[PDB]
């Protein structure tokens, strides 16, 4: 059923587009200045804040880049937003940029300070997918969460308590948790945890176990290809009418869109452009914990590890100066594409028979199997 | 250490999953 699912999500994409365009028209930005992932970000956050303000806005004058610090009527923003979505709320839409931010953060940063202070092993990176993602996120917002993500929550919810309505949360938070697991025991053991009203160290210690079980017997976690507002704004402006032509977040749609995107980014004096593009690209598909081998395979070019990556973050801090600042064009194109999955595999070869698709292969017709016998460069982005 | 130990899979392909 390609009617609701493909076209209803198109309608949520149209909203973000339309809105971004309107909002650019207010700031009186240029074309080059609307394609600046920097400005796009600021706008996206202005909105999520207002639906739950001001921000950094970079301008282009003869030669150099000027940063403007601006503020907007928190309600005006909310007004312009609905205008774009037909006076609807389109929580989906806000939630979408809620993820784009997530997926960018799960790749720009490593959240160790928090894992340990919770009592999780820092080496449990690959399980913290969406730890940044506000609880306000929707139902299809939590499905993107890693097993480890859930644990850090319950453990804190439990840790402060064990140190009214709060109960329905805990059980559900576990049901979700449990719905991540895809094996008998895994599934059953989650229940044995959900049994205690005041679950103390008994649970505290047990879930941590299950956290580690997922390192081997992974769960089902959905991945959503969520592109920056500018990319959708630009697309909408170019005529693409997604609600009518359909769109996906786990199909070929997102890759294809990024095959024509003209996104620019601010880049510090000593940073490596190629390295910058890599980052953004990995946030566009939630590939921050993917096997570097495969990421590079599909990417088309080396996908260098975080340590060897030359960049500190895409957003520009108030500390820095503009004099020594310039901007590059982000390389977001990829070689092939792949069905962003949810499954963690089980039996060691996973996704037996599943392959990669050419960017011409619109339909999921002919699959391609990668052979990794090769001089690779690692598997752990972190 | 302080590094990764397993790989979270993002795509559907024939891939030995590292841990």
């Amino acid at each position: 059923n390609a009617t609701e699912i493909r076209a209803s999500v198109g309608k949520m994409i149209d909203g973000i587009g339309r809105f971004y365009i309107q909002m650019c028209t207010e700031l009186k930005l240029s074309d080059y200045e609307g394609r600046l992932i920097q400005n796009s970000l600021t706008i996206e956050r202005m909105v999520l804040s207002a639906f739950d303000t001001g921000g950094p806005i970079y301008r282009r004058v003869d030669g150099k880049w000027r940063r403007e610090l601006i503020l907007y009527d928190k309600e005006e923003i909310r007004r312009i937003w609905r205008q774009a979505n037909n006076g609807d709320d389109a929580t989906a839409g806000l939630t979408h940029m809620m993820i784009w931010h997530s997926n960018l953060n799960d790749a720009t940063y490593q959240r160790t300070r928090a894992l340990v202070r919770t009592g999780m092993d820092p080496r449990m990176c690959s399980l913290m997918q969406g730890s940044t993602l506000p609880r306000r996120s929707g139902a299809a917002g939590a499905a993107v969460k890693g097993v480890g993500t859930m644990v850090m929550e319950l453990i804190r919810m439990i840790k402060r308590g064990i140190n009214r309505r709060t109960r329905i949360a805990y059980e559900r938070m576990c049901n979700i948790l449990k719905g991540k697991f895809q094996t008998a025991a895994q599934r059953t053991m989650v229940d044995q945890v959900r049994e205690s009203r005041n679950p103390g160290n008994a649970e505290f210690e047990d879930l941590i176990f299950l956290a580690r079980s997922a390192l081997i017997l992974r769960g089902s976690v959905a991945h959503k290809s969520c592109l920056p507002a500018c990319v959708y704004g630009s697309a909408v402006a170019s005529g693409y009418d997604f609600e009518r032509e359909g769109y996906s977040l786990v199909g070929i749609d997102p890759f294809r869109l990024l095959q024509n995107s003209q996104v620019y980014s601010l880049i510090r004096p000593n940073e490596n452009p190629a390295h910058k593009s890599q980052l953004v690209w990995m946030a566009c598909h939630s590939a921050a914990f993917e096997d570097l081998r495969v990421s590079s395979f599909i990417r088309g070019t080396k996908v260098v590890p975080r340590g060897k990556l030359s960049t500190r973050g895409v957003q520009i801090a108030s500390n820095e100066n503009m004099e020594t600042m310039e901007s590059s064009t982000l390389e977001l194109r990829s070689r092939y594409w792949a069905i962003r999955t949810r499954s963690g595999g089980n039996t060691d070869v996973s996704f037996q028979g599943r392959g990669v698709f050419e960017l011409s292969d619109e339909k999921a017709t002919s699959p391609i199997v990668p052979s990794f016998d090769m001089s690779n460069e690692g598997s752990y982005f972190f | 250490s302080s590094g990764q130990i397993s790989i979270q899979p993002t795509f559907s392909v024939q891939r030995n999953l590292p841990f």
